[PDB]
């Protein structure tokens, strides 16, 4: 899971620090692509402008496209991360979102000043994919996700548990071994669950046995 | 007002219809075969009347149909209902003038011989396999607008390409040009052509189903 | 408008020991309403992103009593309780200015605490509700009003999918209804001994053991038919032998079908 976070961090940082324009971040569920791209946003440090799938469906989706590209035109080089694009781009409202889609590709095709702020796209499945997305300005980086391991779960749980007051005795192998058949948000239930009883325990610093005590507590 | 492009041995209809449809096309409107499976209540009849109604309200109109082999069974009840709307709206009493539609397929066995009737499908062109010489010439006439380094060698690109798609040949070769443009070099060496064409082309062999 | 001066809630109400029998959960929801109020800097210095509040859902039971408890435990300046019926109304566009003017009053009232009642009325076509709940969560997750004061959702159904997927980021400390044991009801009895003339001959442990599965709603109905049948019997003092038929009637005749 390092060559694709390197490919993503390059895809969105080498133009930030012809540069790439579009990225299609897909893969099987259970990985945490939204918090993996948000963990990437924690390394870019730029403004993270969230946008969901059905936000275009409210002739308003084209107004949100021209709004995100007006903030892309004038606003500082932030990080616009859209998600769930296959659900709204189902190839009479869906045809209106196909007009919004063809306006999106027309603005990613006929506009030369598109070297400014980019847009990160994420989908949960690539069965519904527009064949007209083959362009440098359009979605180019198509990456598939491998199955995560306990080491990668210690990586994302360490990026998500690096700022809190954790005692410096964590082998990561007891907790990495105990976290079986889990996902990113469930490891967030593990670490947040370890942060739950931090008040009533009295010790303001998180300890070692509270991770496995959260695993055995809620899961 | 109708035509068929069946290329069972080989491919190459995507570079043609995408070359002219990307050139002028007089319009732009694509109809994909995945908007008909209708997982919900099968009300796709009024979707055909509405979408084709707009396709006839607009005077310039060209419609493409890709991957019709799975939706061309000889679940199938609503398929044959929309095919009855295709009969009554291809050879019916309607305003069936200049507006044009194009069908594409893979196998000439489940091609709905009711739809294979003239009128519903006037013309048919049997595309052949992309030959190694044809791959070389198509790579030379498609190698024009793309930039390359002075060191060129088409023998490795054409040689390492065996049983590939022509549309995937152009999108994988230009995909390798966009792979080499990452480091914003005006000159494009063929090392990244071998690398990205080889790896991404093998990914199109994994996804060549 | 009228909701500005009407929204400010005064005249305090039901206290602490009316809790429906929760011994640990009353700490799980007390350590966020009473403990952060004693000092702001304490939980700010406790680390990263101090907890806003808790989450109440499930069966109604003793609902609206623990919120009245939160209003009672206010030591300095009587607080408020946003109701859910004010956001979803006719003539859309006033709920946004409403929530922004009450959050602006939260900014004006030196970090005032806010409570949200009946979230199911604005939770879950519904685009006019999507303005109130998506703009509502857009203002809660926003750092403009405040990010430490108070969150508390009191509702009947947790079936609000969008708040269920937007809550784990900001909202925390979800608890169940925590129905009491046999010994829990005698606390509600000892605090509601101000009710309509509970005679000293009435034993609270007897009344507690004479009613199983009698959570705060059902013993609140024990008090409702207690004072009601105390008024209707032309009596002035209440005696356990005089209204035990109303007790086992209000729990058994109402526990047959339900």
């Amino acid at each position: 899971l390092d060559k694709q976070i390197q490919e993503l961090v390059e895809a969105i940082v080498l133009p930030m620090n012809q540069p790439p324009k579009g990225v299609l971040m897909y893969g099987p569920p259970g990985t945490g692509k939204t918090l993996l791209a948000r963990a990437c946003a924690a390394q870019t440090k730029a403004t993270f402008l969230k946008l969901a799938g059905p936000q275009l469906v409210q002739g308003d989706g084209a107004k949100l496209v021209r709004d995100a590209f007006a903030l892309a035109k004038e606003k500082a080089p932030s990080i616009i991360f859209i998600d769930e694009l296959d659900a709204i781009g189902t190839k009479a409202g869906d045809r209106e979102v196909q007009r919004t889609m063809l306006e999106l590709l027309n603005q990613l095709d006929g506009f030369q000043p598109n070297t400014q702020v980019k847009v990160i796209a994420a989908t949960n499945r690539v069965d519904i994919l527009d064949p007209a997305l083959l362009r440098s300005g359009r979605l180019d980086r198509k990456i598939e996700f491998p199955m995560p391991n306990e080491e990668a779960r210690a990586r994302i749980m360490q990026i998500h548990s690096r700022k809190m007051n954790v005692s410096p005795d964590v082998n990561y192998e007891e907790l990495a071994r105990c976290t079986d058949d889990f996902n990113g948000a469930q490891c967030k239930a593990v670490c947040v669950e370890a942060g739950m009883i931090a008040l009533r325990r009295g010790a303001t610093e998180l300890t070692h046995e509270d991770y496995m005590e959260g695993i055995l507590e809620v899961q | 007002k109708g035509c068929l492009l069946y290329g069972p041995p080989g491919t190459g209809k995507t570079l043609l219809a995408r070359a002219v449809a990307s050139q002028l096309d007089c319009n732009f409107l694509k109809v994909v075969s995945s908007s008909i499976v209708d997982k919900y209540i099968g009300e796709s009849a009024r979707l055909i009347r509405e979408m084709f109604n707009y396709a006839r309200d607009h005077q310039p109109c060209i419609i493409f149909m890709d991957e019709i082999d799975a939706i061309g069974g000889r679940a199938d009840r609503e398929i044959q209902r929309t095919l009855m709307e295709l009969l009554n709206q291809m050879d019916g009493f309607d305003t069936l003038h200049r507006v044009k539609m194009i069908m594409a397929t893979n196998r000439p066995d489940t091609l709905d011989p009711a739809l294979l009737r003239p009128g519903r499908l006037d013309r048919k062109i049997h595309i052949d396999l992309p030959n190694e010489q044809a791959r070389l010439d198509i790579l030379k006439i498609h190698a024009g607008p793309i930039t390359k380094h002075g060191e060129i060698d088409y023998e490795a690109i054409v040689k390492l390409s065996d049983g590939f798609n022509g549309a995937d040949l152009r999108n994988v070769c230009t995909e390798a040009g966009m792979f080499a443009i990452r480091a914003d070099h005006d000159f494009v060496v063929q090392e990244d052509f071998m690398k990205a064409v080889r790896k991404v082309a093998d990914s199109k062999k994994l996804e060549s189903k | 408008p009228t909701v500005t001066m009407m929204q400010v809630e005064e005249k305090p109400d039901v206290t602490y020991s009316d809790v429906g029998g929760c011994k640990e959960q009353i700490e799980k929801l007390r350590e966020v309403v009473e403990t952060p109020l004693l000092h702001p800097e304490r939980f700010v210095n406790l680390g990263i992103e101090p907890p806003k509040g808790v989450l109440l859902f499930g069966p109604p039971g003793t609902g609206k009593t623990l919120c009245a408890r939160a209003v009672a435990n206010r030591t300095d300046a009587c607080f408020i309780r946003v109701i859910g019926s004010e956001l979803v109304q006719k003539y859309v566009g006033e709920g946004a200015r409403m929530v922004r003017e009450l959050f602006e009053m939260a900014r004006t009232k030196k970090a005032c605490l806010i409570f949200f009642d009946e979230i199911d009325a604005i939770g879950g076509g519904d685009n006019e509700v999507q303005r109130t709940m998506l703009e509502l969560i857009n203002q809660l997750d926003g750092f403009d009003p405040r990010g430490n004061i108070k969150v508390l959702m009191a509702t009947n159904r947790p079936d609000t999918l969008d708040p269920a997927l937007m809550r784990p980021g900001r909202l925390d400390r979800k608890i169940e209804f925590s129905l009491p044991d046999l010994e829990g009801r005698t606390h509600i009895f000892k605090i509601h001994a101000r009710s309509m003339s509970v005679e000293r001959d009435i034993r609270f442990e007897l009344l507690a053991r004479l009613c199983p599965n009698s959570t705060g709603a059902e013993i609140r109905s024990v008090c409702t038919e207690a004072g009601m049948f105390a008024i209707r019997a032309r009596r002035k003092i209440a005696t356990e032998k005089d209204f035990l038929e109303a007790v086992n009637k209000v729990i058994k005749s109402y526990a047959k079908f339900s």
